């Protein structure tokens, strides 16, 4: 968008 | 329940949507709006933002945030919630940790073996064992541990050729771990190591200081100078690749990314370095009052991560790796207990190595194959769905389903979440979003 961007669209 | 979390890191704003694993990048007024959005109409948030965002501009991002929650990115609910309630699962053993020796060369001092060697009867047990209660999986694991596994390393490959042997006839396919102290390597068993293991575990704590302040020979001195280079060239035998470098942080050294660098300056592409387990009145555990310091730690690795990355020495992190695509894995863990035991040389069942000092705990013996399914299940049903403290926590999908032996060591109840393992393990899992961010 503008205002939000979605980012994902041991033992 | 529905839930967010959102951290601002190193100028970067990002918000976790928990159920679905969306995850985003906001600017600074989408930030400050998600605050109330839940609870507080748009023109109530239009008035408690007005002194620093005017009202066109919050209800632009405001339309935004709604379009995101109306298509199940942002407040999302939980799907597999229903479904979860089952508790008569039965558990299918997929991996066993071999203790092939007890006795080792080294007094690592954080460590549990600080005895006798494995049989190849009581190994070829373990196999069949394994094999019984794998069911109807193909993909079997066996690590090679214990206390160092390449003193009893003539048992080591007659395990691989009984199992090897046992592949056609159960239709299982065995991938074989070793991990090891490095001491005892030599050109001769690393040849037989590339050809056999699958994977190998090299034990190393950073820099040299650090390493032999902890790494301790019987006499005393460090191991430092002679597991080094054995170590680079096991690396990059194996392209380097299929390997990594394991070390052990503790109090005594919470600049721990100095000694991930020193790892990565070494040619190591393959590094793990991970807080020290089950150190209650230690001397060495990681204490709530050290959390800002190991958090700051782990942010400066995660910058300097990002930048070596982008200029090509790049090493990977163990602990930065995280999968942005994806009910099996939230109900599993680790898997010690259930999916996951640790054998003693003896023949011993136990739910993982840092167990095996407890009776309490003993499930049975290979030698037999009768294990005790009261305990099995116990640890099974002991999860992120099960545990008070993980429903509250926006982790829970992340997080590796924290640490029954640290639960136990700190609590005497592995359902009881140890709290700062999990704020070690909530900031990882924010470094790793911040680092898959700014990597676009
Ligand atoms: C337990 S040793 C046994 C296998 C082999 N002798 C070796 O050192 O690689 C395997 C790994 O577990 C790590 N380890 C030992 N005690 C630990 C503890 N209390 N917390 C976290 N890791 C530990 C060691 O540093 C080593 O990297
Ligand atoms: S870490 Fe590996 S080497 Fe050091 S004591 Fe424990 S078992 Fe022996
Ligand atoms: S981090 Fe700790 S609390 Fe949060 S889910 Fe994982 S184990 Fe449970
Ligand atoms: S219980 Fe803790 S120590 Fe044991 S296997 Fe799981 S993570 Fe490792
Ligand atoms: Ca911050
Ligand atoms: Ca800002």
């Amino acid at each position: 968008m503008k205002h939000i961007k979605i980012l994902n669209g041991g033992c | 329940m529905a839930m967010i979390h959102k951290f601002s890191m190193m100028g970067t704003n990002i918000v976790v949507d928990v159920n679905s694993g969306a995850v985003h990048v906001v600017d600074d007024i989408s930030f400050d709006i998600l605050d109330y959005y839940k609870n507080f109409t748009a023109g109530e948030i239009k008035n408690k933002l007005a002194h620093k965002y005017n009202a066109d501009e919050i209800d632009e991002a405001l339309r935004e945030i709604e379009s995101l929650e109306a298509e199940g990115l942002l407040f999302s609910e939980d799907p597999y919630k229903e479904y979860v309630s089952s508790m008569d699962r039965k558990s299918v053993v997929k991996a066993l940790c071999l203790h092939i020796s007890h006795d080792c060369n080294l007094r690592c001092k954080y460590c549990f073996a600080s005895r006798n060697m494995m049989s190849l009867e009581v190994g070829k047990k373990a196999i069949d064992f394994l094999i019984s209660e794998s069911g109807n999986r193909k993909n079997l694991e066996i690590d090679f541990f214990g206390g160092e596994p390449m003193m009893n390393f003539d048992v080591v490959k007659g395990i691989i050729e009984y199992a090897r042997q046992k592949e056609k006839e159960h239709n299982k396919n065995f991938r074989f771990t070793l991990t090891t102290n490095g001491l005892l390597l030599n050109d001769e068993n690393i040849k037989y190591i590339n050809e056999n293991m699958q994977n190998i575990v090299l034990s190393i704590d950073g820099r040299k200081e650090v390493n032999d302040r902890m790494r301790i020979r019987i006499d005393g001195s460090g191991c430092y100078d002679d597991i080094l280079p054995k170590f680079k060239y096991v690396a990059e035998s194996r392209n380097q690749d299929n390997y990594y470098v394991r070390g052990t942080f503790t109090r005594e050294n919470m600049d721990f990314s100095n000694d991930v660098l020193h790892l990565a300056d070494e040619g190591f592409r393959q590094i793990s370095v991970e807080p020290v387990v089950a150190a209650k009145d230690s001397g060495y555990d990681l204490r709530e009052e050290d959390l800002p310091r190991l958090f700051e730690e782990y942010e400066k690795l995660a910058y300097e991560y990002v930048k070596r990355r982008k200029e090509g020495n790049w090493f990977n992190f163990f602990h930065f790796m995280i999968d942005l695509t994806q009910i099996v894995k939230r109900l599993t863990g680790c898997g010690s207990g259930h999916e996951y035991l640790a054998v003693t040389p003896e023949g011993d069942i136990y739910p993982c190595h840092q167990f095996v000092g407890n009776e309490k705990f003993k499930m049975g013996n290979v030698k037999e194959g009768v294990l005790n399914r009261d305990i099995q299940n116990y640890f099974k049903n002991s999860n992120v769905y099960t545990k008070k403290e993980c429903d509250s926590c926006w982790a829970k999908f992340y997080c590796s389903g924290g640490c029954a032996a640290n639960s136990y060591n700190f609590h005497k109840d592995i359902n009881t979440v140890y709290k700062v393992g999990c704020e070690l393990e909530k900031k990882r899992v924010e470094c790793a979003l911040w680092i898959k961010a700014q990597e676009m």
